[PDB]
């Protein structure tokens, strides 16, 4: 599955 | 217990894991090939699902099940690492992403309520064909796997991959490249996704962003604001007339990587053609009536969790862009461009290709999230990011 990322 | 970071992963036992052709985590691999010989006989009979729970291969189709579909991973998909944002795949891209050339709906794998008929659980596979190093293999491509929250810790997923893994087995494919957030034996490659704010005023709203540590809002804004127009000559969206091009210019490009898909032309049809909401593709016609060039971006939208207010994330995920005439810093600076035109929040592309090289010079800001790049029963040296030329949905 895709992977859901959100600036660090 | 899910791993994230490689760290927590080395402390991790991997009881489904470790009885797969896969690499352990610890080992390094110094070879090529498979993990195991292909099988000459395939179990005939699914597996076992826990008592009150059946198999039910779903005809993407019929709008009704494509609909359940939708709202098995509307509500229960892959989430952010603090539970604040969902995917939330429409169901016209499911469509697209679940049906390619060759789609077969035997790997349209769902899991039913006996009684009550509520999907509860998906894994799906779609063909094609991997350059991975020195070889060109067909693979499946593994996507989708969702377990309903109410049936999770109950062993579910393990029985949702060996039943792929069967339903692929019985077609004669024995290997499958997959993607996850979380760290599995064993990554072939480690990839970063990069953000580049759209409408920093929404996403910070929302906390997908925050003010960065010396900035006020309408420094945030100047910073991120954008052309109303892009710039490069001949920018036009990709036509039936560029299906042949694309497909040739896609070829040439990916040779520099390591692990490919090898497309044929429908697949680029189906895989490039623009999709108002799905997929979009522009290429760079010159001055002699030439595509040099072609960007593209999926749309991928996620669902904003407890917020009484904005509901909503559109976002743009980078695809596959190819540069022979135009740099590619242009051809990134014009998605975004036209990503914004289209009224996307943010643009997110991961750090493979040669994403590097623009990445940090169009303000992307580093995410917190891995995707780490899988195989199946195919041993091989792992490699670094930019050496990853394949994209999945
Ligand atoms: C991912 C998901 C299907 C796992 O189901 P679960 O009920 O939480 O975990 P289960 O009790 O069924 O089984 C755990 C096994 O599955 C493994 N596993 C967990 N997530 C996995 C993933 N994305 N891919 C492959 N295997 C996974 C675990 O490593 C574990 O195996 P192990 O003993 O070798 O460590 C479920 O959490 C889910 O639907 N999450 C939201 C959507 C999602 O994350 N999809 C996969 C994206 S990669
Ligand atoms: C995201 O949804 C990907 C989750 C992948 C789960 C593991 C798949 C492993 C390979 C199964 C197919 C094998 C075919 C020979
Ligand atoms: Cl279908
Ligand atoms: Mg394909």
């Amino acid at each position: 599955g895709n992977c859901f990322s959100k600036p660090r | 217990g899910p791993a994230k970071t490689m760290e927590e992963a080395s402390k991790r036992s991997y009881q489904f894991w470790d009885t797969q052709p896969v690499p352990k985590l610890g080992e390094v691999v110094n070879t090529h090939g498979p993990v195991e010989p292909d099988k000459d006989n395939i179990r005939q009979e699914p597996y076992t699902l826990p008592q009150g729970f059946t198999w039910d291969a779903l005809d993407l189709g019929d709008r009704g099940v494509l609909k359940e579909l939708y709202t098995l991973l509307n509500e229960n998909y892959v989430e952010d690492d603090d539970n604040m944002f969902r995917f939330d795949y429409s169901p016209e891209f499911l469509l697209w992403a679940l049906r390619p050339p060759g789609w077969l709906p035997q790997w349209h794998c769902g899991v039913r309520v006996v009684s009550s008929r509520k999907l509860v659980g998906f894994i799906s596979a779609i063909p094609a064909n991997i350059h991975i190093y020195d070889t060109e293999k067909k693979m499946v491509e593994i996507n989708f796997l969702c377990v309903h929250k109410k049936l999770r810790s109950k062993r579910v997923a393990p029985v949702l991959i060996r039943e792929i893994t069967r339903r692929v087995h019985l077609e004669g494919i024995f290997q499958a490249v997959y993607t996850a957030g979380v760290v599995l034996p064993k990554p072939v490659g480690t990839c970063r996704y990069w953000h580049r704010s759209l409408n920093p005023r929404k996403l910070i709203e929302v906390k997908f962003s925050h003010l960065s540590r010396n900035m006020t809002m309408q420094r945030t804004m100047k910073l991120y604001r954008l052309p109303e127009t892009p710039k490069t000559a001949g920018l036009r969206p990709m036509e039936t007339k560029d299906i042949p091009v694309v497909h040739q210019l896609l070829t040439r490009y990916l040779k520099q990587f390591h692990l490919t898909p090898v497309m044929s032309q429908e697949e680029v049809e189906h895989w490039f053609y623009p999709q108002e909401n799905i997929i979009d593709t522009f290429v760079v016609e010159n001055a002699n009536g030439e595509v040099t060039d072609f960007l593209s971006f999926y749309t991928l939208p996620s669902t904003i969790m407890n917020h009484p207010t904005h509901k909503s994330l559109k976002a743009a995920y980078s695809f596959y862009n190819v540069h022979t005439q135009t740099p590619l810093l242009d051809l990134m600076s014009d998605a975004l461009v036209l990503a914004k035109m289209k009224g996307f929040d943010v643009f997110n592309a991961l750090d493979l290709m040669e994403n590097k090289t623009f990445l940090e010079k169009l303000k992307f800001g580093i995410g917190d999230g891995n995707l780490q790049y899988y195989l199946y029963n195919w041993k091989c040296p792992s490699m670094g990011a930019e050496k990853v030329g394949l994209v999945l949905q």
